[PDB]
């Protein structure tokens, strides 16, 4: 799409109609007559507009009305409800443009931010854009969090996300437009070598992929029409459901082939019985024909009787003659018809142990996608996302995704190195209790009106807990905690001194060996200038492969390598890196997932804030305290960097909105 | 609402396979043996049909007689007529047979040959005891 109705669509927004948000800001509005319900659409997409063609400026209130067109540019006042709106909640001058109105002198109130990861820091930004007086407390020396990318020499590697999943209504699509990025297009062509290191063949590549997508409707026909979504009291899998699909399917090929032989004895047994009674009329028929030739032993002329006998028999043998015919005819018909069903015999197997080694790969690439293995995904819900899929190729970072975190935090107050231990929140305000990860001796206090939490979901895991809350969290959100899934997924980096890959390739798969290692080092990718080969290792593999150490690790992967390219052009990489983050402190896992069990509506437990009941008894139920954002927060656009950005956007308005008031609900 | 065409989905089938952590393996192992007690019973019938058609070697070549080719007649001699009356004993009513041993005779006069002489030839009590066998 494009116009201003384009311009709706990349905020992820419906042009023709007002969103849940807006109702609740405009209950005039909404209430109101359809015509200006389309006056407010209007005004909404074409300042989106206004922004879209240019974020690197801000777009103040009053640069808007003058670019705006009557009898739209009347009501001033619906404009400025509606620039003011898209400022708060962060869908104009979100990111890093020039400001025109200067920032305030004096600040209002106090935020203390856990976690200068990406959501932590996209909320810091707004906040200290809003007026107000924010403080990070990052536990690395680094404002990565996932995004985190190597550098030595000229080689660039992202160990955290790296690829942009396409521009059409991206946030990141604004970004990168702020932010000088290198984003390069990922060829989708991927070619797939066996463990033997032998390609595979368009037939198989092809045909066990349609078999693969096929497989996942299946599963989805088991979720929604045959609700098979409990088995004796345990809510399924994705796992389970493909197991049963294919045991299924493999059941229906015996099925099939027995009713094929059915048939061949059911006409063997026909010819059984015709021959049968062929060789019983072939024994009258002798018997006859000796009857005959006796009684052409009396001579002529006979008496009428003897004729008669002659005659007699020679019909009968004739008739019976007659008879056989019709059953060595009615043999040919039989048996060819035998010979017609040995010609089609049926599939002799459902897949070969050749095809299902080819399949679990393409299990394996779904375990990345998810960064779980499939046991554990829930059945119905593991795919409640994917309605909100953005439009356009996918993309890298060339110059490495740390570029943007290291932008987005350029003046703002980043304590590093210092780890929250303890968060205390209470009716008068907030005190996080931080240590220095160097000398864990030195202690530091920090009083705040409000705490933003962007912890990420496998610290909030951790038992026994890493940071403690005081008061505990309440059930509804620790059960929401548990029920989640938090999935794990690393990558090993091999840096050499020559290329010697397809460049033109992006990315090649590797094969497994069996169904247990089918995620153990199954993909590699080429995206960065220098030669730099990047491999991943998901499902199942991800959590054992860190209990071994980095050599054996590059050890089987130049042997992967070798079997595919040959033992004498991959040389010594000159640098490696392994990554393990179920073992890193401050990440316990990659990002998050829907767990049998759970649902998309768990993500809305994570985010909604906390408020702490009064310190005198008696007094008024207060203010909310304790905020949440990153990635497990974002319902439809969770495990991802433009998620958790779009968390804490989303954060920084309704933090915003309760301590500065929201003027534009009148 | 309906699966992917070539895919396999029923409830029972579903229900078949989930009732036990091994149903599977046992489900598909009852067809597994099913099918090889059809394979071998063919492999059965194949051996015996071999030996039948091995009775049948040459067929029935020696035992055919050559076709009686004569030009069917109108009138009845008494030769003709005293065969009809054999016929007629030993064959009920099968107006082919009897026209087919006597070579010269109307299928459809044999009827008229029943009607005609039916009281000189007696044919009423020939044909009762033909009825008797």
């Amino acid at each position: 799409p494009s116009g201003v109705e384009g311009a709706a669509f990349q905020s992820r927004l419906p042009h023709d109609r007002m969103t849940s948000q807006e109702a609740a800001c405009f209950p005039d509005i909404i209430s109101g007559p359809q015509q200006t319900q389309k006056v407010f659409l209007f005004i909404r997409n074409r300042t989106l507009q206004l922004w879209l063609d240019n974020p690197k400026i801000q777009l103040t209130f009053e640069a808007t009305l003058q670019q705006l067109e009557a009898p739209y540019n009347s009501d001033t006042v619906l404009v400025h409800r509606v620039h003011s709106y898209l400022e708060r909640h962060g869908l104009i001058n979100f990111g890093i443009y020039k400001r025109i109105k200067p920032l305030p002198t004096k600040k209002t109130g106090k935020v203390i931010i856990i976690g200068s990861g990406v959501s932590g820091l996209a909320a810091a930004r707004q906040l200290q854009s809003f007026g107000m007086d924010v403080t990070l407390l990052e536990a690395r020396d680094r404002v990565g969090g996932r995004v985190a990318t190597f550098r030595k020499g000229n080689y660039v590697a992202d160990l955290g996300a790296m690829v942009v999943t396409g521009l059409g209504g991206n946030p990141m699509a604004v970004v990168s437009k702020q932010v000088n990025m290198e984003l390069a297009k990922i060829k989708q062509k991927c070619p797939l070598y066996e463990a033997n290191g032998q390609a595979v063949p368009k037939e198989k590549d092809e045909m066990v992929e349609q078999e693969f997508n096929r497989l996942l409707e299946a599963t989805s026909y088991l979720s929604h029409q045959l609700d098979f979504n409990v088995l004796n009291n345990k809510p399924v899998s994705l796992g389970q459901a493909l197991e049963v699909v294919i045991q299924l399917q493999e059941k229906h090929v015996k099925d099939e082939q027995i009713e094929h032989w059915k048939k061949i004895v059911k006409t063997q047994e026909e010819l059984k019985e015709l021959l049968n009674k062929m060789v019983n009329l072939k024994e009258k028929i002798k018997e006859l024909h000796q009857q005959y030739k006796e009684a052409s032993e009396v001579k002529p002329p006979r008496d009428i009787t003897a004729e008669f006998l002659v005659k007699s028999k020679h019909r009968d043998l004739t008739a019976l003659c007659k008879e056989y015919d019709e059953l060595a005819e009615t043999q040919g018909k039989l048996e060819e018809k035998l010979q017609e069903l040995e010609a089609n015999p049926p599939s002799d197997v459902y897949l070969s142990s050749r095809d299902r080694q080819i399949l679990d790969w393409h299990f394996a690439n779904l375990e990345f996608a998810n960064a779980t293995p499939l046991s554990t995904l829930s059945l119905k819900h593991w795919d409640q996302d994917d309605d909100f899929e953005f439009t356009g190729s996918h993309l890298t970072v060339r110059n490495g995704y740390s570029c943007v975190p290291v932008a987005l935090a350029e003046g703002l107050d980043i304590k590093l190195n210092t780890a929250v231990r303890q968060v205390r929140y209470t009716a008068s305000g907030c005190e996080v209790i931080a240590v220095n990860t160097r000398s864990t001796s030195q202690t530091f206090i920090y009083k705040c009106d409000a705490v933003l939490c962007t912890l990420p979901l496998g610290v909030l895991k951790q038992q026994p807990p890493a940071v403690q809350f005081v008061p505990p969290l309440p059930e509804w959100k620790t059960s929401a905690v548990q029920r989640m899934g938090f999935g794990n997924l690393n990558k090993v980096v091999l840096c050499f001194d020559r290329v010697f890959w397809d460049p033109s390739v992006n990315l090649f798969g590797h094969v497994g060996s069996t169904t247990a290692s089918r995620g153990e080092l199954f993909l590699f990718w080429n995206l960065y200038k220098a030669p730099i080969l990047l491999a991943l290792v998901a499902g199942e593999a991800a959590g054992i492969m860190e209990n071994i150490s980095d050599d054996v690790i590059v050890g089987r992967c130049l042997a992967i390598l070798k079997g595919i390219f040959g033992s004498s052009a991959v040389p010594q990489p000159k640098e490696t890196v392994v990554s393990r983050w179920r073992a890193d402190p401050w990440a316990r896992g990659s990002y998050s997932y829907v767990a049998a069990g759970s649902s998309g509506n768990d993500y809305d437990l994570m985010a909604q804030p906390i408020t702490p009941g009064p310190s005198i008894p008696g007094a008024p139920q207060p203010i909310p305290r304790l905020f949440f954002a990153g990635e497990h927060t974002i319902r439809n656009y969770p495990a991802t960097v433009h998620g958790a950005l779009l968390s804490g956007l989303r954060e920084a308005g309704r933090i915003a909105d309760q301590f500065l008031g929201a003027m534009y609900t009148l | 609402r309906k699966p992917p065409k070539g895919m396999f989905l029923s409830q029972e089938d579903v229900e078949a396979v989930s009732a036990n952590a091994t149903a599977a393996t046992t489900v598909l192992r009852q067809l597994d043996m099913e099918l090889v007690s059809v394979k071998r019973q063919i492999q059965n019938i194949k051996q015996t049909n071999s030996a039948l058609k091995e009775k049948l070697d040459g067929g029935i070549e020696p035992y055919r007689l050559p076709e009686v080719i004569q030009k069917c007649n109108a009138r009845w001699t008494t030769e003709e007529q005293l065969l009809a009356v054999q016929a007629i004993r030993k064959y009920g009513r099968d107006f082919q047979a009897i026209s087919d041993v006597i070579g010269n005779k109307s299928v459809v006069q044999v009827k008229n040959f029943f009607v005609n002489y039916r009281r000189r030839f007696n044919i009423d009590e020939v044909l009762q005891e033909w009825e008797a066998e």
